[PDB]
RNA sequence: GCUCGCCGGAAGACCAAGGGUUCCUGUCCAACGUUAAUCGGGGCAGGGUGAGUCGACCCCUAAGGCGAGGCCGAAAGGCGUAGUCGAUGGGAAACAGGUUAAUAUUCCUGUACUUGGUGUUACUGCGAAGGGGGGACGGAGAAGGCUAUGUUGGCCGGGCGACGGUUGUCCCGGUUUAAGCGUGUAGGCUGGUUUUCCAGGCAAAUCCGGAAAAUCAAGGCUGAGGCGUGAUGACGAGGCACUACGGUGCUGAAGCAACAAAUGCCCUGCUUCCAGGAAAAGCCUCUAAGCAUCAGGUAACAUCAAAUCGUACCCCAAACCGACACAGGUGGUCAGGUAGAGAAUACCAAGGCGCUUGAGAGAACUCGGGUGAAGGAACUAGGCAAAAUGGUGCCGUAACUUCGGGAGAAGGCACGCUGAUAUGUAGGUGAGGUCCCUCGCGGAUGGAGCUGAAAUCAGUCGAAGAUACCAGCUGGCUGCAACUGUUUAUUAAAAACACAGCACUGUGCAAACACGAAAGUGGACGUAUACGGUGUGACGCCUGCCCGGUGCCGGAAGGUUAAU
RNA sequence: AGGACCGAACCGACUAAUGUUGAAAAAUUAGCGGAUGACUUGUGGCUGGGGGUGAAAGGCCAAUCAAACCGGGAGAUAGCU
């Protein structure tokens, strides 16, 4: 299945917020934008590839994006996915 | 009153989707002569 | 066995019973079930082609044979049903080796009697045997025009016909209506006449009855007799009178 | 922050279709709000939806659609086999509390539950696009128990009342706790155990069914609820310490009994009934070729996995359809208290709101109502509109009639509170104990506490005692129509329509007729007591005479007659 | 049981009024019938215009119908304005 290239590409970056932080200090949760795919398998194999620490269960779900209307002119934001990420034994940012 | 245009997306779909259009001949040659026009949204966008 | 309900009030004040305490009450033989439901009277293309139906209650069919294919192997009446489909009742007939059907039943057939197709069956209501051994002169019911099909005639309630001669292979039939047929001796043929006989002394009671049973009602808008085959003129004898 | 008012079988809350970010935070008032708009469903920037246990998805399915081959049609085109799509149903599994400004049964503590793979333990007949078991089904009725729910008693902790009394039979808040596990009761269903044989279940079958026998009549199946675990846990008012006044840590006792009771369950059940009320998959038996030390299956053991999609927001409205922030319409579920027959009506519990222009003036006139001395349809084409009774139980109730009805005919009798019968009556609900007892989800028992209907007498208050809302005016004559019902959405709701019944006529199965150029389909997987067409329209007395002409039937010595 | 009565939800508005450039291109006020079935409704499909369907009004087929909409014949024709 590794193929690291897919593992390194799945995930984009994670994702600074109240929320993310709030659960960081209670679950030690890391909140991270990833691929559209982005399947939990794939990203469970990068996580522990990449980051070197186990994780418990891993949570997904889509973020729709929002609409930025300027005028006679409708913009919508594109379609990223957030995961949840827990690990119980890393002690990490 | 109850009116006459009732929101349905399966109906819509079912009685003019793409698939359902491109099943009948007539269909297509109307999927074509909407690309010909240059029509944004052929049928609908789901 | 008709049963006259008190005028308690208009719609059923007038209402003719045809009850009959006998038959069977409760679920049918569920194996015998199967599609051919209530169609609603439309055809393939769904244009009213036959006006004044629709609707009606639905109705399970039960697959009823009449070839009586099975020679030569007793079988025990059980009980009797009223199939919806048919005016006619039916009886459950188990053979002696564990087959279990439908047969109409016949006046003189009440549970728990036997009956015994073939050539070799006695002569007595509810056997079925080729009309070739059928002594001339005693009526018969649910009569087969053609060999495999079974009883192609005299299905109704209370429908019978009187042999009156043979007159070589053929023999000459003479139908409820009033008309003489020829018809081929080697098609198979039922003793006995069919059952219950009382189907119109009931008046349906009032509109309901007609109106789930699958006909709508009719809306208002002779001598011409619109025959034309052709191909059966030497079959048949004459015409009703 | 407080007062007053409305809804509170909604104007409340939760879901699916509906819109797709309007949801929360900080920020701005040009337009958007029928008014000013710091506010907002208006703009800008950020955050928000966590699933093996929700649902979708997904194996196989109804109506219906496509349709390999094949048939038909000049071609587009029509039907259809196998096959394949197609829920509005059928198939596996989760709850207590908390959590953020916005999300939860998805995250946190626990009990747990369904399915597949991987290797081991000991055993062995495994293997179907096939049979069977049930899946698997209609209208109405009901009694007996339990549950949410509500009431009362004790108990827990605080109270002696802004003003006449309020240490007591007084008030305040609570007296809440799941899925699973074993018990398998109330109730319902079935007659079972063993052996031999068989034209059947497409060949076969230990499986189903049938035929014989020996034996018991006590064995099996289904089955709410309650019981101990779940849970020495969760919640718990109210308090004890730290506050950015938004909040955080700790503590914590009662948390038990009785009553009534559901539209919820026992019940896919029992009785009756004609209108006779589907399919397959979810589990197991066996057999076909094959494998028969093999491969597989059996119970357990340790482990892996159960992908993907929406999880915000209103969902009887400001967000959906009505061009609007519109007096309109929108399916399912939760269904409390007071009195009452109720899910109507009157006021309240939790919850949501005072509805997007306000204040004055207090004229005619317009709209909906309150009362009106006397008359009471006399106005009006017109009892049109309004006005009046309106219920309970008892007496009483005419003509006719198909004996059902008329009828609730009409007309009268009492309706509040308190005591007595009876400190609360009969009924019901029902604690402990005597005797035995498979000895406990037992009984002949005997009363603990409560609803306590309905009736007579007495005393008493007011003009009115169903005194609120809700809630038929009554009878006769008379033409129409069997009654109930259906259309003129948007001038005519009927004296029109059909309606159950009756009469005539046609149809012999490849039936008649229509859809169709044509396959084929409905009739009908029906068979003259069946079906098609026309007339009338229950029931009682009858349907009397006539074939000039038009169709119709049977058909004739004969006159006429095209195609050829 | 009663195509039963009284009567909620629900079902077409029948009756007088409001509105007639309305809140609504058909709703509301107060009475009126059914309210266990000839009953009603959600979810999908079927019947496509010289035809469909119609308990029959020549009703409805997208706020329209004694023959809907779209593009074309077609700038139809007009002894008419």
């Amino acid at each position: 299945m590794i193929r690291e290239e897919r593992l390194l590409k799945v995930l984009r970056a994670p994702h600074v917020s109240e929320k993310a932080s709030t659960a960081m200090e209670k679950s030690n949760t890391i909140v991270l934008k990833v691929a559209k795919d982005a399947t939990k398998a794939e990203i469970k194999a990068a996580v522990q590839k990449l980051f070197e620490v186990e994780v418990e269960v891993v949570n997904t779900l889509v973020v729709k994006g929002k609409v930025k209307r300027h005028g006679q002119r409708i913009g919508r934001r594109s379609d990223w996915k957030k995961a949840y990420v827990t690990l119980k034994e890393g002690q990490n940012l | 009153m109850k009116r006459t245009f009732q929101p349905s997306v399966l109906k819509r779909n079912r009685s003019h989707g793409f698939r359902a259009r491109m099943a009948t001949k007539n269909g297509r040659q109307v999927l074509a002569r909407r690309r010909a026009k240059g029509r944004a949204r052929l049928t609908v966008s789901k | 066995a008709v049963v006259k309900c008190k005028p308690t009030s208009p719609g059923r004040r007038h209402v003719v019973k045809v009850v009959n305490p006998e038959l069977h009450k409760g679920k049918p033989f569920a194996p015998l079930l199967e599609k051919n439901s209530k169609s609603g009277g439309r055809n393939n293309n769904g244009r009213i082609t036959t006006r004044h139906i629709g609707g009606g209650h639905k109705q399970a069919y039960r697959i009823v044979d009449f070839k009586r294919n099975k020679d030569g192997i007793p079988a025990v009446v059980e009980r009797l049903e009223y199939d919806p489909n048919r005016s006619a009742n039916i009886a459950l007939v188990l053979y002696k080796d564990g087959e279990r059907r439908y047969i109409l039943a016949p006046k003189g057939l009440k549970a728990g009697d036997q009956i015994q197709s073939g050539v070799d069956a006695a002569i007595k209501p509810g056997n079925t045997l080729p009309m070739r051994n059928i002594p001339v002169g005693s009526t018969v019911h649910n009569v087969e025009m053609k060999p495999g099909k079974g009883g192609q005639l005299a299905r109704s309630a209370g429908t019978y016909v009187q042999i009156v001669a043979r007159d070589g292979a053929y023999v000459t039939l003479r139908l409820r209506s009033g008309e003489m047929r020829k018809v081929e001796a080697d098609c198979r043929a039922t003793l006995g006449e069919v059952g219950n006989a009382e189907h119109m002394l009931r008046v349906l009671g009032k509109a309901g009855a007609a109106r789930w049973r699958g006909v709508r009602p009719t809306v208002r808008g002779k001598g011409k007799k619109t025959r034309s085959n052709k191909r059966t003129d030497k079959f048949i004898v004459r015409r009703r009178s």
